[PDB]
């Protein structure tokens, strides 16, 4: 972690990934005043999409 | 790109220019429609076909609209509706063939609404003389700044096209595709100034007018489609009441009974 960081490049500059285990999702309760995490998450997605009109 | 010019109340408009949100995305326009009068007599074959006419047809432009919001693009919509929607026919023509214009009436047509902002519309000009003329007449000059003639327009590349005579004997090129008939509603003029008694002949047509006055130079004669005139005065009663019309390409003209003669033939060309 030292020597100039000749070898070792220790400066935090950016993530340059996110594992997936970090991002999770949750949803309000009934009465919307806690937020729950869904119990043993093991695969998320998400899916946006937009149409496309013809205008040839 | 494409646009459609629209005359009205003497004034072109632009249909791009005058709605930025609205493009013009393509042209289109009905064959003719072509209808013989038919005739049949039973127990034979197939029927007698009569005069050949043609019935009316559609000229269609796809375009779309693009707002920026939803109050924009309603605002939009009516102000289309109340542009293209007039209480009398209107001329339109295209950036494709600029030098052919018809005389429309508008159709009803909705707008499909595809998302919060774009949508897209099919106009459909309803054409009720059956044919398309040309933007400008004969008395417009051949001239390249004048801005007006096109090719296609049954040019004749082969000899000079003047519509102005000082002769008693000439032709005159009728470059449309239909027979110059004032009966048929079309739309035909001839100023003619001579002195004497004058009788014009159409030999190619067969077709004789005959005026039974002594005519001056001062005094200009001006038959205008089934009218003829004397400085704005009727004299039908004084005429053999013959009506004189252009046959398709050349049509030879003979001027008896008047000397130095000055005719000028004022006409649009009638295409399909």
């Amino acid at each position: 972690a030292f020597e100039e960081n000749l070898y070792c490049d220790y400066t935090p500059g950016a993530a340059k990934a996110v594992a997936g285990k970090d991002v999770i999702l949750a949803v309000f309760n009934a009465a919307g005043d806690k937020l729950l995490a869904v119990a043993g998450q093991q695969g998320l997605t998400v899916n946006r999409s937009k149409d496309s009109i013809e205008i040839t | 790109m494409s646009d459609l010019f629209l005359e009205l109340n003497g004034k072109v408009h632009s249909l791009s220019e005058t709605f930025p949100g609205l493009s013009v995305q393509e042209v289109s326009r009905q064959s003719p429609q072509l209808s013989m009068e038919t005739a049949e007599i039973a127990g034979t074959d197939g029927v007698i076909p009569g005069m050949t006419q043609f019935k009316p047809f559609i000229f269609s432009a796809k375009c779309n609209l693009q707002a920026l919001d939803i109050p924009d693009y309603h605002l939009a919509v009516r102000e289309i509706y109340e542009f293209l929607f007039q209480r009398d026919s209107y001329y339109i023509w295209s950036d494709q063939m600029p030098g052919i214009r018809y005389e429309v009436h508008p159709k009803p047509v909705d707008f499909s609404r595809e998302s919060d902002r774009v949508g897209l519309l099919t106009i459909e000009f309803d054409v009720f003389k059956g044919y398309a003329e040309s933007r400008g007449t004969s008395l417009d000059p051949m001239t390249f700044e004048v801005d007006l003639w096109q090719m296609g327009m049954n040019l004749s590349n082969r000899d000079d096209l003047f519509y102005v005579f000082r002769e008693n004997t000439f032709r005159v090129y009728n470059a449309g595709s239909d027979r110059v008939n004032p009966l048929m509603r079309h739309e035909l003029d001839i100023a003619m100034t001579a002195n004497g008694t004058p009788t014009i002949h159409n030999l190619t047509t067969g077709e004789s007018f005959e005026y039974r006055k002594e005519l001056q130079k001062t005094d200009v004669l001006l038959l205008n489609n089934i009218y003829p005139l004397v400085n704005n005065r009727r004299v039908g009663k004084d005429t053999n009441h013959g009506i004189i019309t252009l046959e398709k390409g050349w049509n030879d003209f003979e001027i008896k009974g008047v000397t130095d003669v000055t005719i000028a033939f004022n006409f649009p060309f009638i295409y399909r």
